[PDB]
C-alpha cells in the first residue's frame, strides 16, 4: 500500500482496535470510562507509540502481529501486571 | 502456563478475524 507493501491490510481503525488490545492485554481495564484517567492516558499513549513503532518495523502483516504479540508477552513476562493492574 | 501463553498471544492475533467476522455493527 502506501507506507508498507502490506499497508492496505491495516487501516487506522484496526490499528486503534489493536492499540485497545494492547491496553486490555497489558491492563484489563475495568471500564472504558477509566481510560480518561491520566494514568490510563499514559498507557494509551504508550500503546499507540508501540503500535506505530511495530507498524514501521514490520516488513509484513504477519510480522506486525508477531512482534506485537511478542511485545505484549515480554511486557507481562517482565512486568507481570495483568491481574494486579488496578493497583 | 501454555494455555495462558497461547491466550495472551491469541488475544492480539484474533482482532482482524473478529472484526471481519463481525461484519454487522
Amino acid at each position: 500500500g502506501v507506507r508498507k507493501g502490506w499497508h492496505e491490510h491495516v487501516t487506522q481503525d484496526l490499528r486503534s482496535h489493536l492499540v485497545h488490545k494492547l491496553v486490555q492485554a497489558i491492563f484489563p481495564t475495568p471500564d472504558p470510562a477509566a481510560l480518561k484517567d491520566r494514568r490510563m492516558e499514559n498507557l494509551v499513549a504508550y500503546a499507540k507509540k508501540v503500535e506505530g513503532d511495530m507498524y514501521e518495523s514490520a516488513n509484513s502483516r504477519d510480522e506486525y502481529y508477531h512482534l506485537l504479540a511478542e511485545k505484549i508477552y515480554k511486557i507481562q513476562k517482565e512486568l507481570e501486571e495483568k491481574r494486579r493492574s488496578r493497583l | 502456563k501454555e494455555k495462558r501463553i497461547k491466550e495472551l498471544e491469541l488475544l492480539l492475533m484474533s482482532t482482524e478475524n473478529e472484526l471481519k467476522g463481525q461484519q454487522a455493527l
